[PDB]
């Protein structure tokens, strides 16, 4: 009838019972939330990790409201960026830590550069990245209860000489943040959520739910053809 | 200091690499020409076989 | 004189339908070349919306056999009284099969991944299409003999039409109808409860443009589709209260009231990939 | 001072090595193939479509009977194949879904995977138990593992995104070689038919011929003006072909020293991932960024033909050892054997 | 990798049974499983059939009604249940591991069968001889004819060469005509086509003695041999 033998047969009885155990597993994996997370050197991301109820890729699973997030910290991987970004591109979320203070520091050994201009700089390499054209970022301004007392030493016309505002918390947090989100140069396609946290703050969890259901309900909308 | 030794292993390298018994294009072209020759009759790609040698076709 | 009306049909009705078929034929291939350009899209909303574009093609085919007695004639009209109705009906199945697709994608998606493939998305597809297969093919084996050749006097006797119209003009349109409001009732619940819910959702506002968008597809499926359904049930239920007839005034208006709402009930595949392209937001 | 005096050193050094390869090139490669005929169209469909990966293919690899094949793909999945009849024989669920690597033993028994975890893991196919173990898991690069070929069921040669080559004995563990003298990221390998040489590609615009014995760069070949992304030898092991991210593969020869020739076009803008050798070395597939593999006459530098069946961009390549079908994967999740 | 098989002893006839042949040591949820008898005297018949998962079940035209064929994946346990037992399944019962994909090595683990005893078209194939004297450093050759041209199509052969020693289960000798099972050493060959096939063994010794049997996997019923046996 068929022509196939009794082992063909058993073989292809095989095969399909390869396709369900891919597809039953494909459809555990795509119920899963995978979170990029980036971000300059010591901007925050292990205080990150370590608020969030937790060599080469750190992997860190943790579910909440019955919801399984998968973050990757790919900051271990000390290579050409540009060669294995492009695995991420079916991310939902780019969570990026920046750091407040860090504005008035510089890390490398590149003594002249103030490494606020890097880490926007970085920035604004990932958003406008031509693989994460509608994957959406989660912007994280870390330890702001350590940027006040930079305030009130030292404003922000060191990092940006263009400053116009006083020396306040509120503004320069807003003028951080603005500057930062203009960086953007795809506004229509993707959306940069911004949340600023501290040591003590344990609605990060919140924020990251609220941002990912956010984006998960846009995502279906666009496949429904409606958004 | 530690340049030094990368600078000394560099042209070591180079020194190793100096000293090899190059042979004419014209040689090297033709061994590669005569290779692409004599074994065009046994490529199925290049030339292509009837449908009853073809594995892939017998469905 | 059922047709005593026929001097001002012919100038009012060939322009129009000759302006919905040339509106249809643009504004459809465009959206059929954009969507097999974009070839990434491979769910089952992409071969829902594929089928009812290509019906809807199919369906301005079908519009310049038909336009032909509209100005003052084989039994070929039989044939094209096929392709007209089923394709307008075989949108609306679409219109609504569709919408469940939408439904089941966002308030219950696990199961929208899991049941509703591209698998079943054929499956009910060919079942669609053979369920308006079985439902049209009694109108090709009717002649519609005379002068005037889709004439639906000569059509009609009372033997057997009056309770089997009502019928199809039921799961035609009034089945669909309540699928299609409760689908879509369920997507507006559940996008202002998450409204409610999130902050960053009511702050970004991705929600109004989909509210926007169900609030026109209901919208125009309504005032599309509702004045003929209703104007033959309302022309049963009378029936039933006014047994006797009389084709002098009643029956006129009705015919007059038939061939106007006909109107509108093609009129819908002029706006249909005007939706689509409101819908969807980058490729327009 | 010392410094500069090894960089002169150095210096003249390299202007002495491209004097000599200028005295050895009395003719071009096009210019003896000018009377030779031209290789024709060369129309191949597409034979077979093997579907059940989840997302982006990122290698592949045949195996050495012809007929059975490896891909790997970042669902987290290493499907064995059954090329004939697209049965999947085996499929195997990997720790880490960041594969960009996979490699078929030359004699069946096991695969090799690896990727953004600095780890190549060793998987045993013919077990008593019918399940298919880890049979080792070689770590000690610091560097994404981009390429991974099996040299015999114990050695493996391996390269990683540290700028390094590595030769494992599988058995133990440990690197017994390490190639070093890369300066940017490795990207590609490719063993000799006589398994005694191999050549890697790095995102340095040069390749190296590396002898696998000693642990000595043999030779090292420039020419490309970007990252180069694959290398296969030519089937004598006496040429090969790297494929850039300029838009441009370039066979080089192993006696002459120099670059042979030189394919490219001016509708080509797209970077190059992958670069296969026919059976007899006469044509070069060369998968692009631009969602198609080009065929090129490798003794013309003419494009022979266009295998356009995929709508991502094409992943890694292979031709049988037979050369009877040639296997193309890419990021849409499909495989396709062409003939 | 280990199979016991239970359940056996003796029956009235009419009665019902239930053998249970539990696994350990392999991945038992993926391998079809089988059962097949031995009468007393009279060599291997093939019984029944169970998939890797629960999917295409066989039986024997002879068993087909009477016996079914249960499997419990997380308890690693195969079930035979039999009702209405004649005075011709008075057997030992192997339970038979395998496994079936493209170079796989089937029927390659028999566990140590139970004893059932019960109170008081078809490719048939034929082993030449019932008994051959050797002696041990001499080349022997074993003939096996089928009565349908077992090469396939698709360019397989599919006869199996089992060996069964003096008391103990038969293990597997060679599949599909050529192929050597792991653990064989390499004295056995086979070689033929068509419808004749022979096993040649080099040098014997006191281990190789026993009765080989061949057996047909085109199509179920799997139909197995005489038996020729050896003596020293
Ligand atoms: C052709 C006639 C008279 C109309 C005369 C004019 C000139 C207006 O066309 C019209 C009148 C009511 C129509 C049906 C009605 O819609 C219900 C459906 C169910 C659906 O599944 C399949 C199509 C079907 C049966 C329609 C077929 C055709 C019908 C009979």
């Amino acid at each position: 009838g068929c022509t196939l033998s009794a082992e063909d047969k058993a073989a292809v009885e095989r095969s399909k019972m390869i396709d369900r155990n891919l597809r039953e597993d494909g459809e555990k994996a795509a119920r899963e939330v995978k979170l990029l997370l980036l971000g300059a050197g010591e901007s925050g991301k292990n205080t990150i990790v370590k608020q969030m109820k937790i060599t080469g890729i750190v992997e860190t699973h943790f579910t909440f409201k019955d919801l399984h997030f998968k973050m990757f910290d790919v900051g271990a991987q000390r290579s050409e960026r540009k060669k294995w970004i492009h695995c991420f591109e079916g991310v939902t979320a780019i969570i990026f830590c920046v750091a407040l203070s860090d504005y008035d520091l510089v890390l490398a050994e590149d003594e002249e550069m103030n490494r606020m201009h890097a880490s926007m700089k970085l920035f604004d390499s990932i958003c406008n990245n031509k693989w994460f054209t509608d994957t959406s970022i989660i912007l994280f301004l870390n330890k702001k209860d350590l940027f006040e007392e930079k305030i009130k030493k030292s404003p922000l016309t060191i990092c940006y000489p263009e400053y116009a505002g006083s020396n306040t918390y509120e503004e320069a947090a807003a003028y951080i943040q603005c500057q930062f989100e203009d960086l953007n140069k795809r506004k229509d396609t993707k959306e940069i959520y911004t949340h600023f946290t501290c040591a003590t703050d344990t609605k990060n969890v919140q924020f990251v739910f609220d941002a990912v259901t956010d984006v998960i309900i846009k995502n279906n909308l666009k496949d429904c053809g409606l958004f | 200091t530690a340049s030094i030794a990368q600078a000394r292993k560099l042209v070591e390298q180079l020194k190793m690499e100096a000293n090899i018994d190059r042979i004419k294009v014209s040689k090297a072209a033709a061994d590669l020409m005569a290779y692409c020759e004599a074994h065009a009759k046994e490529d199925p790609l290049l030339t292509p076989v009837p449908a009853s040698e073809n594995p892939f076709r017998e469905k | 004189d059922l047709y005593a009306h026929h001097s001002t049909a012919r100038i009012v009705m060939p322009l129009h339908y000759s302006l919905v078929f040339i509106i249809g034929l643009v504004g459809n291939l465009l959206a059929l070349v954009v969507i097999v350009q974009n070839r990434k899209k491979i769910n089952s909303t992409t071969l829902y919306s594929t089928n009812l574009v290509i019906s809807d093609i199919l369906f301005t085919t079908a519009l310049p056999t038909r336009i032909a007695y509209y100005a003052m004639g084989d039994a070929l009209c039989r044939i094209t009284a096929l392709v007209f109705y089923i394709n307008t009906y075989a949108g609306v199945n679409f219109m609504t099969c569709l919408s469940i697709d939408r439904f089941i994608a966002v308030v219950h998606p696990l199961r929208y991944n899991k049941i509703k493939r591209i698998e079943h998305a054929k499956g009910v597809c060919i079942f669609v299409w053979i369920l308006v297969f079985a439902q049209t093919l009694p109108l090709l084996i009717n002649p519609m003999s005379k002068i005037t050749c889709m004439e639906y006097p000569n059509f009609e006797e009372t033997k057997s039409l009056p309770w089997i119209l009502l019928g199809a003009c039921f799961i035609g349109y009034v089945l669909p109808l309540i699928i299609i409001l409760i689908c879509y009732s369920q997507i507006c619940c559940k996008l202002f409860r998450t409204a409610k819910q999130n902050p960053l959702t009511e702050k970004s506002g991705v929600n109004k443009k989909a509210l926007n968008t169900i609030i026109l597809i209901i919208v125009v499926f309504v005032l599309c589709f509702t004045p003929y359904h209703v104007a033959i049930i309302q022309h049963m239920i009378k029936k039933l209260r006014f047994s006797n007839f009389l084709e002098c005034s009643q029956r006129h208006s009705f015919q007059i009231s038939l061939h106007f709402t006909v109107c509108l009930m093609n009129f819908n595949c002029c706006m249909d990939p005007f939706i689509y392209f409101f819908a969807c937001k980058g490729y327009k | 001072s010392e410094l500069d005096q090894l960089r002169q050193e150095a210096e003249q050094l390299k202007n002495q090595i491209r004097d000599a390869r200028k005295a050895c090139a009395d003719a071009t490669l096009s210019q003896i193939t000018n009377n030779i005929d031209p290789v024709g169209r060369i129309q191949m469909r597409t034979r077979r479509t093997l579907r059940g990966h989840l997302a982006k293919i990122y290698a592949m690899h045949w195996g050495t009977d012809s007929r059975l094949l490896v891909s790997a793909s970042q669902d987290g999945k290493l499907i064995i194949w059954d090329s004939y009849t697209t049965n999947k024989v085996h499929a195997i669920p990997l720790r880490s879904s960041w594969v960009m690597t996979c490699a078929y033993a030359p004699s069946g028994n096991y695969v090799a995977c690896g990727g953004l975890d600095n780890i190549c893991s060793i998987y045993n196919l013919k077990t008593r138990e019918g399940n298919v173990r880890v049979s080792r898991e070689l770590a000690g690069h610091t560097g994404y593992l981009s390429c991974c070929r099996f040299l015999d069921d114990n050695q493996i040669v391996t390269s990683s995104g540290d700028t390094t080559c590595a030769l494992w004995d599988i058995e133990t563990g440990q690197q017994t070689t390490t190639f070093t003298g890369h300066t940017g990221d490795v990207m590609s390998l490719s063993l000799a038919p006589d398994t005694r040489l191999f050549v890697s590609g790095a995102c340095d615009a040069s390749a190296k011929l590396w002898d696998v014995r000693e642990g000595m760069c043999r030779q090292t070949f420039t020419g490309h003006e970007s990252d180069i992304n694959a290398i296969c030898f030519f089937p004598n092991g006496n040429a090969f072909a790297t494929g850039s991210d300029d838009a441009t593969c370039r066979l080089f020869d192993l006696r002459a020293d120099q670059e042979l020739m030189t394919y490219s076009h001016d509708n080509i803008i797209c970077g190059i991932t992958s670069v296969s050798f026919s059976k007899s070395g006469r044509l070069l597939l060369a998968g692009y960024d631009d969602f198609n593999c080009n065929v090129w006459d490798a003794l013309k530098a003419d494009r022979a033909g266009v295998l356009a069946g995929h709508d991502n961009r094409v992943s890694c390549l292979g031709v049988t050892d037979d050369g009877m079908a040639v296997a193309t994967g890419s990021w849409d999740s499909f495989l396709k054997i062409w003939n | 990798v280990q199979l016991v098989e239970s359940g056996g002893g003796l029956v009235q006839p009419g009665g019902s049974r239930k053998l249970s042949c539990s696994a350990s040591g392999f991945a038992f949820s993926s391998f079809g499983m089988h059962w097949v008898r031995q009468a007393p005297e009279k060599g291997l018949e093939w019984v029944a059939y169970i998939s890797s998962g629960s999917g295409t079940i066989y039986y024997a035209d002879t068993v087909k009604g009477r016996f079914t064929i249960s499997r419990d994946d997380p308890k690693n346990t195969l079930f035979l249940q039999m009702t209405s037992l004649r005075s011709e399944d008075t057997a030992m019962y192997y339970c038979v591991r395998s496994i079936y994909y493209y170079g796989s090595s089937p029927f390659d683990f028999w566990g140590q069968g139970t004893t059932l005893t019960v109170s008081s078209s078809d490719i048939v194939m034929t082993q030449a001889t019932s008994s051959v004297p050797v002696t041990p450093g001499e080349s022997v050759s074993i003939s096996c004819r089928s009565s349908k041209s077992l090469l396939h199509s698709n360019g397989n052969t599919y006869l199996y060469w089992f060996l069964q020693r003096p008391g103990q289960s038969p293990q597997l000798l060679i599949y599909r005509m050529s192929n050597l099972a792991s653990g064989v050493p390499d004295r056995f060959s086979g070689s033929g086509s068509g419808t004749a096939f022979t096993l040649t063994i080099s040098r014997l010794e006191a281990e190789d003695v026993g009765v080989y049997y061949c057996m047909q996997h085109l199509e179920y019923p799997l139909t197995f041999g005489a038996g020729t046996k050896l003596e020293l």
